[PDB]
């Protein structure tokens, strides 16, 4: 019920061209990043303080020194991928931001979809594409996919509207 | 079938709400004529803000 | 002979058989004794594209482009008979083959020309009294030129003619006197003109080549915009048989 | 709302002459026809030409009428083209072919008759979804 | 003026009837006997000036000719237009179920 | 198709590249259709129909045997498509064929 | 007219875009006259009625129906198999009152095309010239105060 | 000389570089600039591309009437299929662009080199003495980068089938994949999600737990940051403080004291998900799709009666019903 | 009737006057076809001053 | 054309102003064809010529 939901979206909102909703995965995706980044760099990065291969046990839950290498931590990446952390504290609220800021962009947008004020076309696109029938991108083929998407799908998603759509008026591309 | 709310006022339905609907020009929101709206027109609510 | 591995990748198969040298001879005609083309193949060597002379009129030429699809562009598997005419003349009239290949080729400005390489219904003729086909015994006549792409075919907004969108659904509320052109589609067909002058005969096995010549019309879009005039060169392969 | 045999009530022959099948007979029918139907006929089309379906109006006004019991099962032994001026078994399912269509070896006119039966009563039950396709999924 | 001539078409005997000349070869299924062996026969044999001209098809059996007076009443007979005709869309206009 | 009275070789398909039959970018008769892609695939039921230029229109018009016409009736119908629990066919497909290629 | 106005989507603050940008006239254009009530009838002289758009579409077929609800014409996608064609069902508009009043259409292009607006409600004059226009529907001051308001909160 | 080769290798190999070139490197560096400048280059002034090798060119550059959002890189044709298509393959570069032939130089170098990336991230970290095992948390964005643009078009057998490279591009790549694979019903997709939002989740956890627990260095009027020096001895935050407040909020057993175990569920979670996500992918490559409930739950009498699954199956068909327009001759999709 | 001192071309006749007169699309500024510039084309000088 | 099209005020650098920006075909529009060598006389055959 909740994959119709996405779907819904697409097809009608085209949710996916909403610059907010854009935001959104690039704070989660790239928050999940940061959760995979820094976790493996930590557990690779650590101190030996321990004789076993299992370095789990040999943690000091009493803090003190610092279980892993920031210093060397810091010189990896900036070699690998030229940019680095060197600021803990810093490292962390931007773990915080990063995910947090992005779920609130994606909330935005929703919002403006409540009103149905959606980021669904670009007028300079259809423009063109109204004088110019050999203009094609893959903005123009989505929008196809959202036609057919809304024709198939609303009589039996919005059911006290008493949607009869004859064949004859159901889109389709050829063979298919 | 062209009112304010058709040619993007946002400020202008506001001060209509609440009595000021006549212009130092002559014209009117309701559409009358020779109404005289005195110093409180949209002119006037616009002068005395920036003031 | 080779087999199909023969000529895989080699681009072989997009060619049009050739005779040797030698073969110069004739073919004779019964004229009392009815023949058939077994295999008529044309493949194609250049693709001219008439420029338009702008609005200052200076007649226009032909200019050579560039093929921006690959070597798709041959016909082959030709075939219908060959009647003799009672003047003595002879008329290949085409029965069915891969009588079409879509081509497509650049210009100068880097303007794609899409057109529909054909000669559907094909009627060519050759000069009255002709006993036996000597070396240049030239073939002419006209084919049908078909819309490039057919009926059921929807433009990029989902607009077609046997079906699809029946106008700009993307401006709800706009003038459509302007997107006439656009909404309406139109089904194009056309004549077109060719010419098979032989070069090589062989009245032994009855195969004749040669090198031909063809004019017609470019893709119009489904009559969204004016179609270019192109000018076809290549080189054809004949195979003549009782039957 | 139930299977009722009210429903299972369908056509034997030409003559008006009806047969009642069972719950058992619909069932093993319905099981039959996906052993060697569904995977042409799935849901009463026909992949493999589209042109034809199961629907009983289609069946009806067929040649010779297939719209029955012993219509459907002597297509299923000697099946024709819809005008029937055609024998077709060499590329189509039947007993006459079994050789050549190893599912058809096993079905006995028992097998025979709750398939047929199956495809009578599917359309008295799902209605217009069992002759379209796509569209009425 | 533009016009689509499909749409204009369907303003004629064709889109009441079957047309002998135009219509897809799918459409003599729905009436009994016509459609494997009469229907190709019928399309293959080029346009008629008339439905009864449908009759003079060479080689008609006599059982063939008499299915065929039987369904003339269903038949009808239009200008050949090439939208519908060309790229052998008769045989295959590219709609299935 | 053909059995209905279509010229397979002349057929024009929507794009106009040919319903049935089209060439391959180095020239070789090849299917047309979406199957442009497949025109590297041999098989036993359909290499007897291939020339020494692929595809001969001449054994497509009249050597077209019988079991090669319900075997490809047989492949096309049990193409690897197919769900998790056992659906096959298209995403889009109804309950009714338990099945998913090996 | 003013009452027959706020019968037409095009004044629904529903329909618009977020940077569908300027008053509503830049849309559908500036609203000159009312063409009038269009009534469609086919050959058998049944009075039929258009589907209107649900403010959840971008776009929306054209469908005509009786009083029952039943089907009997409509403009088809696929031509192929058609039924309800506007040519074969020889659909045609009247109109009542406006500009358009007294007035019958039966040429299938001018009828779909008032068919395609009736879609949209009662249909209008509108003025696409004058602010250059691009046809596509913006909302209205209240929908944007509400936005604006809904998202700052 | 001590020996050319010799210093070359110590070059090569030297860890006082300021980006660690290393073996890989050899091969990465040459690799993504031909990917990268490609790239740049095509998205801007590339000309559009038959994809369905259908005669129907899309434009998806700048200069060519895009922006950023729809713009793309176009895909090979349909009709090169899984056929090698280097420039030195075509009559002429204008040839070489109708027919998506960057596409493929782009795909293979940036695949090419992001698999030495993931090998230099092991090299540096040998010369560096520190535990490897970095780059295989890379793994699992590579292998999606992997299943995207190779593994689904060999399976699909055509690279016109792989995901575009293009914002809008994307999308259609997305909502063809729903239409033909149902990708929404298939456990390893939802595993994938689930590392994904997880992974946002515990990213926003611990670091939220984290610099809540920070110890105060800093004055009020001063940034908490400061707070830490580059090469610090002792910890800067309160870990068994956090501990303390975590484990009140759930439960105390249900809250991690270690830093190591804490760190690694860290980069287990969304690894791991992403992983099946990526084999989710390379697995509907050969069409193993997702769940198929299509008519599953029906009445007494036979009659369907829907469900979440079925209104799904509406959209589904509704995409691919118009997918790809004119590219169809025929009624299955089998390509 | 349209060259490139009409199009308002600044760099272009800088660029013609010592030898590079063609495209690598094909045309040229004498308006000939079929040419073959090589790499120094209008792109080719281009490409070259960027890097 | 060429050389007729040489004999038109509007290829003058003279002409133009330091704000008049865009090429020279913003101006006059962009050249088509040569209407010709316009001859003009009056009632009594005279051939007049244009200042
Ligand atoms: C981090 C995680 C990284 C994960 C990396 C995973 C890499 C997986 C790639 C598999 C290795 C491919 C080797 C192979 O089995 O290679 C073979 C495969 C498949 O080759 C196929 O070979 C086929 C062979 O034909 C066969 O099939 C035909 C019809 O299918 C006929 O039946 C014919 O008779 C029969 O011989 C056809 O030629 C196909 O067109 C062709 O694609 O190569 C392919 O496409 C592969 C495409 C080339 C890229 C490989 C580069 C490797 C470095
Ligand atoms: C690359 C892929 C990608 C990514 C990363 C995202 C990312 C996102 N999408 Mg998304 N989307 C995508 C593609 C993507 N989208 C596509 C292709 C579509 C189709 C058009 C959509 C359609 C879509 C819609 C329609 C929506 C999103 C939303 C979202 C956002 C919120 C998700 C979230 O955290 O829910 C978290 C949701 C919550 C409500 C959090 C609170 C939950 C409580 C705390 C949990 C309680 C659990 C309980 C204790 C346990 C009991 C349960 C029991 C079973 C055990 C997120 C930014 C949503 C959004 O923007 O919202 C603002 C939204 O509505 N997406
Ligand atoms: C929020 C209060 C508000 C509201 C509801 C309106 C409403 C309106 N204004 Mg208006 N306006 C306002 C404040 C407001 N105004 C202010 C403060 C100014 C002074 C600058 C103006 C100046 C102004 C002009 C000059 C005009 C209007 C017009 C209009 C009308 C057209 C609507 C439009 O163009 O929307 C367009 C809306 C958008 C494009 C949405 C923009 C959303 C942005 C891009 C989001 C940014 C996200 C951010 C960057 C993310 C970063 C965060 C991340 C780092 C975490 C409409 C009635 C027009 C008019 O009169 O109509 C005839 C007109 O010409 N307005
Ligand atoms: C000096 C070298 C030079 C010259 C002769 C030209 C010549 C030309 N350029 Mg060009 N251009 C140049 C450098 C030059 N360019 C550079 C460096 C750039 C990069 C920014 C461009 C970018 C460029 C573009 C993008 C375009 C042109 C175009 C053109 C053509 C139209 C002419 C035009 O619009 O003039 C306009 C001239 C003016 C408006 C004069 C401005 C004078 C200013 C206002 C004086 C400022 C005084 C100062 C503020 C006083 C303060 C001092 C005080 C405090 C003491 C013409 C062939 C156009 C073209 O291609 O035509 C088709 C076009 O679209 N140019
Ligand atoms: C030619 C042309 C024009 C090409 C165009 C090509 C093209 C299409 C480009 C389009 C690009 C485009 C416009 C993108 C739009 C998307 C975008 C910008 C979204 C808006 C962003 C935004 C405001 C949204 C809100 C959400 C938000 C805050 C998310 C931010 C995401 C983000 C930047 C995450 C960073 C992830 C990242 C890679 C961090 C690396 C950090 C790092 C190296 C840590 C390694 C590390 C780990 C340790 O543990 C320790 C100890 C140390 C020491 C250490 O180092
Ligand atoms: C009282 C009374 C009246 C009795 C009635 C009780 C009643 C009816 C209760 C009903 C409540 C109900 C129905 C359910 C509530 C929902 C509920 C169970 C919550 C879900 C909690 C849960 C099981 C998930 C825990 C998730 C989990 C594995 C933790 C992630 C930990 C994580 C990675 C954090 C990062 C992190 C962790 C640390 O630990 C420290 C230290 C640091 C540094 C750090 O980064
Ligand atoms: C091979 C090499 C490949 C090149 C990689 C290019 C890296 C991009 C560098 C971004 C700038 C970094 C910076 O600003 O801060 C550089 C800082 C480093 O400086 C930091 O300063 C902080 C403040 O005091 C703290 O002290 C930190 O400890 C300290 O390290 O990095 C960070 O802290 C933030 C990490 C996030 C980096 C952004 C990720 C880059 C993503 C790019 C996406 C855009 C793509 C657009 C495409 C068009
Ligand atoms: C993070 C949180 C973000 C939340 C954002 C919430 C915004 C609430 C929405 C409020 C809408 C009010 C917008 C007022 C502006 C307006 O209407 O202009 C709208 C303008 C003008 O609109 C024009 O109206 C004309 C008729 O008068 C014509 O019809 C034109 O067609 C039409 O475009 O259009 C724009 O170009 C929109 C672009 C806005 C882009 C913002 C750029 C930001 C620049 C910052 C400058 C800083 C300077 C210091
Ligand atoms: C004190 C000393 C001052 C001496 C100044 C000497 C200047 C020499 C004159 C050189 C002319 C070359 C001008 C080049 C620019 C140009 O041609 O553009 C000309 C542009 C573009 O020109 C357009 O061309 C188009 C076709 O391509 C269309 O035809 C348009 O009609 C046409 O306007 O027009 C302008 O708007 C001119 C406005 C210039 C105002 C200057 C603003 C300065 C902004 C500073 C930004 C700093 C950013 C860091
Ligand atoms: C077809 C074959 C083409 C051959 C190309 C011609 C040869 C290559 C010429 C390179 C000229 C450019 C110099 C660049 C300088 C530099 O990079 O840093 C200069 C530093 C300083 O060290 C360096 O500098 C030292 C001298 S000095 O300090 O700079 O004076 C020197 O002693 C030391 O050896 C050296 O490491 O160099 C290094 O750290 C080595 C790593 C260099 C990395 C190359 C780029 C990596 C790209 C990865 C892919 C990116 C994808 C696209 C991204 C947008
Ligand atoms: C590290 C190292 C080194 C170095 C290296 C390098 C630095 C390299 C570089 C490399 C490079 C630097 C490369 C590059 C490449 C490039 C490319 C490959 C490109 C391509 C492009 C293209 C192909 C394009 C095309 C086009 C288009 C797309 C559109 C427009 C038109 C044209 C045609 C232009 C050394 C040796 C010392 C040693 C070893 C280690
Ligand atoms: Mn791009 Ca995967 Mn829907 Mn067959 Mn084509
Ligand atoms: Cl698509």
């Amino acid at each position: 019920a909740i994959f119709r939901f996405l779907l819904f979206f697409q097809g009608f909102h085209n949710w996916t061209l909403n610059p907010f909703h854009m935001m959104g995965v690039a704070g989660v995706l790239g928050g999940a990043l940061l959760c995979a980044i820094h976790g493996a760099t930590v557990e690779n990065t650590l101190f030996q303080d321990g004789e076993g291969a299992s370095t789990f046990r040999a943690f000091n839950p009493t803090q003190a020194e610092e279980t892993y290498s920031m210093v060397t931590a810091n010189r990896f990446w900036s070699q690998i991928f030229g940019i680095a952390f060197s600021n803990k504290r810093w490292l962390h609220f931007f773990m915080l931001f990063v995910p947090v800021t992005g779920l609130w962009m994606s909330a935005i947008g929703v919002v403006g979809l409540a009103l149905n004020l959606r980021s669904y076309d670009f007028i300079s696109q259809e423009i063109r594409a109204a004088e110019d029938p050999e203009f094609e991108t893959f903005y123009t083929k989505n929008l196809l996919l959202n036609e057919g998407i809304r024709a198939w799908m609303a009589p039996q998603d919005q059911p006290h509207e008493n949607f009869v759509f004859p064949e004859e008026v159901l889109p389709r591309g050829n063979a298919l | 079938l062209n009112p304010m709310w058709r040619q993007g006022m946002f400020v202008l339905p506001f001060m209509a709400r609440l009595g000021v609907t006549g212009s130092w020009s002559g014209w009117s929101i309701t559409g009358e004529t020779g109404i005289d709206p005195g110093f409180w027109s949209f002119e006037g609510v616009a002068l005395a803000h920036i003031v | 002979t080779l087999t199909y591995d023969d000529i895989v990748g080699t681009g072989l198969a997009n060619k049009c058989p050739t005779l040797d040298d030698t073969a110069r001879g004739a073919y004779p005609i019964d004229s009392s004794q009815t023949y058939r083309i077994a295999r008529l193949c044309l493949q194609p060597t250049t693709f001219l594209v008439k420029e338009e002379p702008k609005n200052k009129r200076q007649e226009a030429e032909f200019v050579p482009t560039k093929l921006v699809t690959r070597e798709t562009t041959s016909l082959d598997q030709i075939q219908g008979e060959l009647k003799v005419n009672s003047d003595g003349s002879l008329t290949f009239v085409e029965e069915d083959g891969i009588d079409f290949q879509p081509v497509t080729v650049q210009m100068a400005g880097g303007e794609r020309i899409p057109l529909l390489f054909t000669v559907k219904n094909l009627v060519a003729s050759t000069q009255p009294n002709v006993t036996s086909i000597t070396t240049s015994t030239d073939f002419k006549g006209e084919f049908n030129v078909p819309s490039y792409r057919t009926a059921n075919f929807l433009d990029p907004k989902g607009r077609g003619l046997a079906s699809g969108y029946d106008s700009a659904i993307a401006l709800p509320q706009a003038k459509e006197e302007e997107l006439a052109r656009a909404n309406v589609k139109r089904f194009s067909l056309t004549k077109g003109q060719i010419s098979l002058n032989v070069a090589k005969v062989d009245g032994r096995t009855g195969e004749i080549a040669g090198t031909f010549e063809s004019e017609q019309l470019s893709d119009d879009d489904m009559g969204a915009h004016e179609p270019h005039e192109v000018k076809i060169q290549g080189v054809f392969y004949a195979s003549i048989e009782p039957a | 709302a139930e299977l009722t045999p009210e429903v299972l009530t369908v056509p034997l022959n030409s003559e008006g002459k009806t047969i009642t099948l069972t719950e058992k007979q619909y069932l093993e029918g319905k099981r039959l026809f996906q052993y060697a139907c569904a995977s042409c006929h799935v849901g009463g089309i026909t992949k493999t030409n589209p042109s034809l379906d199961l629907r009983t109006e289609t069946l009806a006004l067929a040649t010779p009428p297939r719209d029955n019991i012993e219509g459907l099962v002597d297509y299923m032994k000697n099946p024709t083209t819809y005008d029937g001026e055609q024998e077709i078994a060499e590329v189509h399912p039947s007993l006459r072919s079994a050789d050549i269509f190893p599912k058809m070896r096993n079905l006995t006119e028992k097998d025979l008759v709750a398939i047929a039966g199956h495809i009578l009563v599917e359309p008295k039950i799902l209605g217009d979804k069992w002759g379209g396709g796509k569209v009425y999924y | 003026e533009l016009v689509n001539v499909v749409d204009e078409k369907l303003g004629t005997a064709y889109g009441e009837k079957i047309d002998l000349n135009n219509t897809n070869i799918a459409a003599f299924i729905q009436y009994r006997g016509l459609y494997p062996t009469l229907a190709k026969l019928i399309v293959k044999n080029a346009p008629y000036e008339s439905v009864e001209d449908v009759l003079n098809i060479p080689g008609l059996t006599e059982r063939q000719k008499q299915i065929l007076r039987e369904n003339l009443e269903h038949f009808t007979v239009t200008e050949v237009e090439t939208a519908l005709v060309e790229g052998g869309d008769r045989y295959n206009n590219g709609l299935y179920k | 198709d053909q059995k209905l009275g279509a010229n397979v070789g002349s057929a024009q398909g929507p794009t106009g590249l040919g319903k049935y039959l089209m060439r391959s970018p180095t020239g070789e008769i090849i299917f047309g259709g979406e199957t442009m892609r497949f025109w590297d695939f041999r098989g036993p039921w359909l290499e007897p129909l291939r020339g020494p230029n692929g595809l001969d229109l001449n054994k497509i018009k009249n050597d077209i045997q019988p079991w090669q016409e319900r075997r490809a009736a047989e492949y096309m119908t049990h193409a690897p498509l197919g769900s998790l629990n056992s659906v096959g066919g298209v995403a889009t497909e109804i309950n009714s064929v338990n099945f998913v290629s090996p | 007219e003013k009452l027959a106005f706020y019968d037409y989507i095009g004044n629904n603050p529903a329909k618009g875009g977020l940077f569908r940008t300027g008053p509503m006239n830049k849309g559908d254009g500036i609203a000159q006259a009312w063409k009038g009530h269009a009534v469609f009838r086919n050959k058998e002289g049944e009075e039929l009625f258009v589907r209107r758009m649900p403010a959840f579409f971008e776009s929306f077929p054209v469908i005509l129906t009786d009083k029952n609800g039943v089907v009997k014409a409509d403009i088809p996608f696929r031509r192929a198999e058609s039924k309800y064609s506007f040519e074969q069902q020889g659909v045609t508009v009247s109109f009542y009152g406006g500009e358009l009043n007294g007035q019958t259409f039966t040429d299938p292009p001018t009828v779909k095309s008032y068919a395609r607006k009736a879609i949209f409600g009662e249909i209008f004059e509108f003025d696409t010239e004058t602010l250059n226009s691009d046809g596509i529907f913006r909302t209205s001051p209240r929908g944007w105060f509400t936005f604006a308001h809904a998202v700052f909160a | 000389s001590a020996n050319l080769w010799e210093r070359f290798c110590n070059w090569v190999t030297s860890t006082d570089n300021r980006l660690y070139v290393g073996w890989f490197g050899v091969i990465m560096i040459p690799t993504l600039l031909a990917a990268t400048i490609c790239f740049v280059i095509a998205f801007i002034a590339a000309p559009p591309v038959d994809i369905d090798g259908i005669r129907e060119p899309v434009s998806g550059s700048l200069l060519y009437g895009n922006n950023i959002i729809t713009g793309a890189v176009v895909p090979s044709s349909n009709a090169i299929g899984l056929h090698f298509y280097p420039i030195w393959e075509a009559a002429s570069l204008d040839e070489w662009l109708y027919n998506g032939g960057p596409y493929q130089l782009i795909i293979f170098h940036f695949l090419l080199g992001a698999s030495c990336y993931m090998g230099r991230q092991w090299e540096l970290s040998y010369r560096l003495g520190m535990r490897p095992w970095i780059c295989v948390a890379y793994s699992a964005p590579l292998a999606s980068a992997f299943a995207v643009f190779l593994i689904y078009p060999i399976g699909q057998g055509s690279f016109s089938d792989g995901m575009p490279l293009g914002i809008s591009g994307t999308f259609n790549f997305m909502i063809v994949f729903q239409a033909e694979h149902n990708i929404l019903m298939h456990p390893f997709h939802q595993l994938g999600v689930a590392g994904v939002f997880g992974g946002a989740l515990f990213c926003a956890m611990h670091g939220s737990l984290v610099t809540s627990s920070l110890i105060r260095e800093t004055t009020e009027t001063e940034s908490a940051n400061y707070g830490y020096k580059f090469g610090q001895e002792e910890e800067t935050y309160n870990i068994v403080a956090a501990h303390g407040y975590f484990g009140r909020l759930i439960f105390q057993y249900a809250s991690f004291n270690n830093s190591r175990s804490l760190h690694f569920f860290l980069a287990a979670w969304p690894v791991v998900g992403v992983w099946f996500t990526a084999l989710g992918i390379s697995t509907m490559a050969f069409n193993l799709n997702g769940f198929n409930f299509n008519h599953s739950v029906i009445d007494a009498k036979g009659n369907v009666i829907n469900t979440w699954a079925d209104i799904i199956n509406r959209a589904n068909l509704g995409m691919e019903v118009m997918h790809e327009r004119n590219a169809h001759n025929f009624p299955l999709d089998l390509a």
